[PDB]
């Protein structure tokens, strides 16, 4: 509970598992684009919206 | 008005990119939905610097997300504020160059550097009256050092009058994370020193000190380190967004820092850093906050200022202080440490006061200072250099994109120039 | 190779605030400017040229081993403090008897302080 | 995005494929029968219409009974059938049978199946090509195989796992003739190799894991972390991500030294973890002592020309510089006059996953060191030896000359590995 | 305002100022917080002389710790008042000198004299009118003898004019807890002669005599010594925070009392010490006070006035006196005594009062006198210092640091022409 | 911060270690597993990745069965595996087979052990090192680790615990030339000595101790007394607290005499110590008794160069004083002219621990003292007439020459001692 400024940070990383990686963006018809708006973000979990 | 179109390159680039357009907006109280949500009218007086109007009340950044490799993106795309990006800024091939500047520079980024200019000239079009652009990269890469030079290149063609800043990153002495990078950083500052109005050096180096002494860090990520950053961006364009005692922006620095065209390599740091338990002992004052600024340890670039001379000082002010303090510390410190300050400019300091402080603290104050102890960057870097030029090493990788060897002397060439016309300054008399 | 300076936090990279408590490399501290650009000294390969002047040191290092390593070996810390004058000079000379020893990487560095 | 295609060769190579693609299977989460019970495997599988998901990777052979056990052990649906690719019959230790006979019946075939890999990807991003030095297949049909894949793929990386001869222990008589031939190939056919020999493995193993009777399968499995941890930047988000693309541009001199040497840490058990704090600094150390290289040889004897450091797991920018701060200040450490900053650093997020029945216990961070060093030209010296004393007086040649090649390659193979140790000796004397 | 700066260095240095630090928060009523908390307006009136400010009503003492040990700062943290003194102001290294005045002074007392005279000069510019510093050190020791004589000379270069005193203690020859102490004492007094402006020199023998004598205390620790030194600390600069009928300072006792530049050694006393049954029998009068004042046994050196001439005398009165009884005492001692006050300067005697006495006491006083018997102890130091030095004995410790011979000969030299200098003034005529 | 690593050698130094590092637990509160049911004990011990702390010893012998008593003992999981190195063959009462031949093989494996434990500590502040002049691995490896510490390790301490052979008993027949040999090569090489022989530790106990069938293990535990009160100033805080720098340089006065004499006082049995009180001055005229000393040689047969003296428990500095005081003033204790003031005294609070199933009985109040004179002197007379009539006739001389040695080197060898004899006489002459 604490103002965002620098070294009011404290990482959620800790004892976090499963660092997976999505494949947001990537071509399609040749063409560059976000493929896909339901892909969840690091760790296969839910994004926000 | 006075538009910012926010550019950026790499994965330096990227992540510093990532954590400033949260930063301000926490300055305007913009969610991640990308919404207003916060009080005071002042945080929606000159919101338009920024960020650009979209339909439902919507705001959106005027950034320009660029990077040879698609797979850095995504890690911008899945942070807190990752969908408040438009996905058409987003610009990415699919081969990166592999802290390969010959690659970013000349075949690959030669393929990219359309589609990007076509976003920004839509950028460009879109506001009235633009007070320039703004880049963030490191010299010690691929992409950023790399293409990213080569876009500088090409838009002070189109827009002569323009400024261009740029917050990038040089390698450091006593650690190395790529072992071409005296390579990329030759060829790079070449180019900085022909096209552009400011440069900013930072070192992550610097920066790791300050989190361990002056903050005292236990584990102290990659992600404070970008908050350093850009709490330091954040303050050279404050004045242009809330209003002052003393008003300022970012051409009011360019004119009265730069005393000739060749010399615009300046040095950060960041005042109101203390340790969580200082924090109980001090007091918030303005003649505390001009005893840090100055103080060596506190730069956040490689080099001791008191082994050079400080050429021209901008030290800009947030939070409602009273004018006479303010001014009674710069003709203390000019006064008191004579030798560090050249002769035949009297008064070299500016100064300026924004109202409005960073969101949670009271005071706070940003400096800027060139001085001739920068020349040991680029001396340091040339000897690093030419040992690794002189017996072909690596040379294979950038011989293969079919440059010719007479690019890399004429590199050192206009690198060892300079610090010739550096030192003659330091060494020079008043009368 | 070599290790820079890094100005006002060279108190941070001193071999004992780095926990490496032996003998450690020297810091090059201030260094100066060259003019002009640098011809070429190597062909493809990284092969010298032939009319380049070329150091003596062997190229593949120089490290002993226990076996290599000398079988008397004095020490470093040498005090002429209130030796006689002969005892001053066989200890003299056996550190230098073995010119091997003290130019190697891993051989010992003397200090010597005083005179008889 | 990214894509990688795996081309494991000979006997080494699928009993190595095992042991990785058993790896890739549960750090992903793909069951046997190839479904997951969150996009995070495109780079080594890749999806059907059916939901199961097929590997990247093409197991070639010249005889049929090693990739049989693979058409009917855990995971026979797991691969799809076409692309174990076998041969009636082999090399049978013999380079001459496996690059001029037998090679050029089954070199169309799979040539068409690379392709059909190809293609379903978009962003290649390079060929991990593993075989042994020893074996017919491994060193004549894999030396065909490099030379065909440079004409079709002038440009993508070409990566190379390879097992080299131990310095006293080997289960091949005519091995020396093979190893000389071969790298021809791997000289100027190849962007990167990694060769490790097994002998110093069995003493990393019984020396470090307790494990006083290991067996091939204990040695597959430290080569399946070796190549985890490399292509994990690749897979997961990291703090520094590190491509294929820039560690072959930050390891690689000159064109004909690439050959750098793999290093790994920590290689430790479950009791022996049970007394030792692992902390940074205490495994960049292991990966400097010349008692873990995967080959024999001792770098105190050489210098190092370059370094590439793969950090993973909970590390911070921390201790990495004052790690490599730390091995710089050594005077037992020597580099090349000519490289002052000689480190490459890549960090990531995701530890290490532990496979049920291994030998490692599982650990919270890790580290890969690949060094380019002048102390494997020992290597070759004794090589040469034994290439030399076993040609004098023609011993074996009626082998190699009756399956149709000329004598005279012999005698040019053995003076391009003379030129080559002389060109591990220019690069040792400093100006 | 009129500031001192405490330095301390050494262990002796640190309990010494951990004590005295304590003594005057409770005259200033400050808790262990580090807040206000007393009553009457006075004690919150000069506070700035010593205490820094802080928001929160807080207020952290000017003091700058110094060891190489690091031991002895983890005591002086874990006391009562050990939480009130500034993290960033202490300082330490890594290794200890070991009691040698050679190790502490040149090899690795040089490395921490840097950071030391950071925060010295932090200190300095903050205060706006700096009366002076102020040091306590031992000279029997390594550091504070070694390093802290470095400080002194470096810090004169910079504040010329600046009044700098030292409470050194100096050995004592009946018994001693260092075999090599003569060798610091010598060395150090040489640089003590040329650079200070005032020096007290308190013995611990002396103050074991009064606490086993006068206080009658079965059990004295070291803090009760540290109480009895502080007392004198406190009655010199009592007058500088508390305004009275006749103020004083440092300076009015500095220029009255040294009449030649080359001797400024004094002995320190306090006056109301009464035992435990002898407070029954008593009855508070200044007679009372001079009585014990000038007492021979109530003194803290080793050194009876008795046996050598009064050059210059002090007292500073603690108390709401009259100035008749005050005046009236010290002319009765001085026509007395005759022949131990010199002839050749009339009213030897300098006075002050304070009107304010030490917190639970109603009257006091403090000594300061001037003498020709402290040469008692000057030739008391160069007989154990050439006894041990004909036989050039303990002196590879001193000569392996790199320093010369000539050192010792000059600084006995320097010595033995002082006592030579001191004697003439006990033996001169005045017509 | 404070922390010392020890190197105990051999069948001595693994029975003194398993005595020495069992009272270390038991002093600071580890359980035998490892864990703790205050970062006071990082001296010795090192936290870990689990919550345990493992010490920093290395134990090291040639024979595998001294070592295995402690791997299947109580202690087995608080030493980590590494750090206990061991042979399968010993040297046999062989200086030249533990020096030249068989000494060589492990010298690089402790040499790395003790780098990596070297490594982990912050602040070194020296080596502990025990072995005996009598073994052949206890003198002839030890010779050769403390000459290849000294290259490795130039400035830092070294101090040596060891086991001087008996004038009249012995285990040994070949020791004298043992002996010999190795204060030769450990001459130059060393820092300081604390020589006891164990008959003049046998007879106390019987004497003191009623104990009238002792075993090495009542030697044991008392010498561990002494190294627990060395290292007492380091682990707990004091009145006046002394490092390993300290003492070195207040007890060696000339380059080549470095062979002090320990002293432990009070050492009474639990129904002795009933009837008789101990205070300081009872305790400390014990220190000087020639019945008392563990060196048989009465120094009543010299004279004293230095005292170190290392007070304990509850002790005030009043009594100390008042002690050293009478000590003085009795010509039964004489001392050398060039050094007045022989003491160097260190006071410490916590009194000694007991450990249950010991000897002596838990005290208030303890001593140590370390008294370095000339009464040494004859003890080597003694060993150079043990050495001269097995010399002449060249008996067992065949074994060592087998080995590897020359015999040239056994002349040399009694040689310097023949020097470091006449060097013990001119210091004990007064002029
Ligand atoms: N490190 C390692 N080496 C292996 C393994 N399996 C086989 N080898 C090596 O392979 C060599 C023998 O050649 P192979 O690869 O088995 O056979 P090949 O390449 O198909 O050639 P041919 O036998 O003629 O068919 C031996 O020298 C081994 O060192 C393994 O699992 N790990
Ligand atoms: N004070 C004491 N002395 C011991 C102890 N153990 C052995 N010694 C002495 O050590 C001498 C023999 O050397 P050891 O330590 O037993 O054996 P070593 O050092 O391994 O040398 P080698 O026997 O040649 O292998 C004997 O004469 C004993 O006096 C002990 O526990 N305490
Ligand atoms: N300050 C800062 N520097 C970074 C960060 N990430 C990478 N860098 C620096 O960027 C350099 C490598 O960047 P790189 O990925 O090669 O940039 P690119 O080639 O343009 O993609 C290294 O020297 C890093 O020190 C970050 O989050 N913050
Ligand atoms: N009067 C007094 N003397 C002290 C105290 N603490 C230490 N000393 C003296 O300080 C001397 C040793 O100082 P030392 O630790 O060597 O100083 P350093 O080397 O600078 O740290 C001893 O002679 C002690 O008598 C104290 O609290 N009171
Ligand atoms: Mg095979
Ligand atoms: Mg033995």
């Amino acid at each position: 509970a604490l103002p965002f400024l620098p070294g009011n940070s404290f990482n959620r990383n800790i004892g976090k598992e499963r660092f997976h990686k999505s494949q947001h963006w990537g071509f399609c018809n040749n063409v560059r684009m976000l493929v896909s708006e339901n892909k969840p973000g690091v760790g296969g979990d839910l994004l926000y919206g | 008005m006075r538009e910012i179109v926010h550019l950026q390159a790499g994965q330096c680039g990227n992540q510093i990119g990532a954590k400033f357009w949260e930063v301000i907006s926490d300055e305007h109280g913009i969610d991640p939905t990308g919404t207003y949500h916060g009080d005071s009218d002042l945080q929606l007086e000159r919101i338009n610097v920024y960020y650009n109007e979209a339909t439902g009340g919507k705001y959106v950044p005027r950034a320009v997300l660029v990077d040879l490799e698609p797979g850095t993106m995504d890690s911008v795309r899945s942070g807190p504020f990752g969908q408040i990006f438009r996905p058409d800024n987003f610009v990415f091939g699919q081969s990166g160059a592999g802290n390969n500047w010959a690659k970013g520079h000349y075949t690959e980024g030669a393929e990219l550097v359309d589609s990007v200019l076509d976003v920004v000239r839509k950028e460009a079009e879109s506001c009235d009256c633009l007070q320039g652009f703004q880049l963030t990269h490191s010299l010690g890469g691929g992409t950023g050092s790399g293409m990213g030079t080569l876009l500088i290149s090409k838009i002070r063609e189109e827009y002569p009058d323009r400024i261009m800043n740029t917050f990038s990153v040089v390698p450091s002495p006593k650690v190395s994370d790529t072992v071409v990078e005296p390579y990329n950083a030759t060829l790079s500052v070449h180019q900085l020193v022909e096209n552009t109005d400011e440069t900013y050096c930072i070192d992550n180096e610097a920066l790791y000190d300050i989190c361990f002494r002056t903050l005292k860090l236990t584990t102290p990520t990659y992600g404070d380190l970008n908050h350093l950053v850009s709490a330091t961006m954040s303050g050279v364009t404050t004045c242009l967004r809330f209003p002052g005692q003393l008003n300022a922006d970012l051409r009011k620095l360019a004119v009265n820092m730069v005393p000739f065209p060749r010399l615009h390599f300046f040095m950060p740091g960041f005042a109101p850093l203390t340790s969580r338990g200082s924090q109980q002992y001090r007091a918030l004052t303005v003649p505390e906050l001009t005893q840090q600024m100055f103080d060596a340890k506190n730069m956040m670039a490689a080099c001791d200022p008191r082994h050079g001379r400080y050429l021209t000082v901008a030290a800009v002010f947030r939070g409602r202080m009273s004018m006479k303090e303010v001014d009674e510390q710069m003709l203390n410190v000019q006064n008191k440490n004579s030798s560090y300050f050249v002769e035949w400019i009297p008064n070299n300091v500016k100064t300026a006061v924004c109202d409005i402080p960073p969101r949670g603290l009271k005071m706070s104050a940003t400096f800027i200072g060139n001085s001739t102890a920068i020349q040991e960057l680029f001396k340091r870097i040339s000897e690093q250099f030419t040992a690794m030029f002189r017996r072909k090493a690596f040379l294979h990788w950038y011989t293969g994109e079919g440059m010719d060897e007479m690019e890399f002397t004429e590199a050192e060439s206009n690198m060892n120039d300079l610090v010739s016309e550096y030192q003659q300054y330091q060494d020079a008399t008043a009368e | 190779a070599t290790n820079y300076s890094a100005n006002q936090y060279e108190k941070a990279y001193l071999p004992t605030y780095l926990q490496n408590w032996s003998p450690a490399r020297p810091t090059k501290e201030k260094i100066a400017a060259h003019e002009g650009y640098t011809q070429i000294i190597a062909n493809d390969r990284g092969h010298l040229l032939p009319s380049v002047p070329r150091s003596k040191a062997s190229p593949w290092g120089s490290f002993m081993g226990t076996w290599q390593m000398p079988l008397k070996i004095p020490p470093a810390k040498v005090t002429l403090t209130a030796r006689t004058t002969t005892a001053a000079d066989n200890l003299t000379k056996w550190i230098h008897k073995n010119p091997d020893l003290l130019n190697a990487c891993n051989g010992l560095r003397p200090e010597i302080s005083g005179k008889p | 995005m990214r894509e990688c295609i795996s081309i494991h060769v000979g006997q080494a190579g699928v009993q190595i494929g095992n042991a990785c693609w058993e790896l890739y299977c549960l750090e992903h989460g793909i069951q046997p029968d190839g479904q997951m019970p969150d996009d995070s495997f495109n780079t080594f599988f890749s999806e059907t219409g059916a939901g199961k998901h097929v590997p990247r990777a093409v197991f070639v052979d010249l005889e049929p009974t090693v990739v049989d056990e693979v058409r009917t052990g855990t995971y026979r649906q797991l691969f799809h059938p076409e692309q174990l690719i076998t041969g009636k019959e082999d090399a049978a230790n013999n380079y001459a049978r496996g690059h001029y006979t037998i090679g050029k019946e089954i070199v169309d075939l799979v040539l068409d199946r690379i392709r059909k890999l190809a293609d379903l990807c978009t962003g290649l991003q390079g060929f991990l090509i593993f075989h042994s030095f020893g074996g017919g297949t491994g060193s004549g049909f894999a030396s065909l195989l490099m030379e065909r894949l440079s004409v079709d793929y002038g440009k993508k990386s070409k990566l190379e796992f390879a097992i080299y001869p131990a310095p006293q222990v080997s289960t091949a008589v005519v091995e020396p003739y093979n190893s000389i031939l071969t790298t021809h190939t791997t000289l100027e056919h190849s962007d990167c190799a990694f060769m490790v020999d097994n002998e110093a493995i069995y003493d990393i193993c019984r020396r470090n894991l307790d494990i006083e009777r290991p067996t091939y399968t204990n040695l597959n499995r430290l080569i399946g972390q070796i190549v985890s941890s490399i292509t994990a930047s690749l897979r997961f988000d990291g703090a520094l991500n590190v491509d294929l693309t820039e560690f072959q541009t930050n390891l690689v001199p000159y064109p004909r030294i690439h050959f750098p040497l793999a290093t790994y840490a920590p290689v430790i058990s479950a009791e022996k973890a049970y007394h030792e704090q692992l902390s940074v600094a205490e495994i960049t150390n292991a990966c400097f002592e010349p008692a873990n290289q995967m080959v024999k040889c001792d770098p105190r004897h050489g210098k190092y020309m370059a370094c590439c450091m793969l950090y993973r797991g909970d590390v911070v920018p921390k201790d990495v510089n004052a790690a490599i701060a730390t091995i710089k200040t050594k005077r037992t450490i020597q580099f090349v006059d000519w490289c002052p900053t000689g480190f490459k650093v890549g960090i990531n997020y995701q530890p290490p996953t532990v496979v049920p029945g291994g030998d490692l216990a599982k650990v919270q961070r890790a580290v890969c060191m690949l060094s380019n060093t002048t102390a494997i030209a020992e290597a070759w010296a004794r090589l040469d030896h034994k290439f030399d004393l076993m040609y004098a007086k023609r011993a074996f040649v009626h082998w190699y000359v009756g399956e149709g090649m000329e004598e005279g390659e012999f005698s040019e193979a053995r003076e391009d590995l003379a030129a080559l140790e002389k060109d591990y000796e220019e690069v040792g004397v400093d100006s």
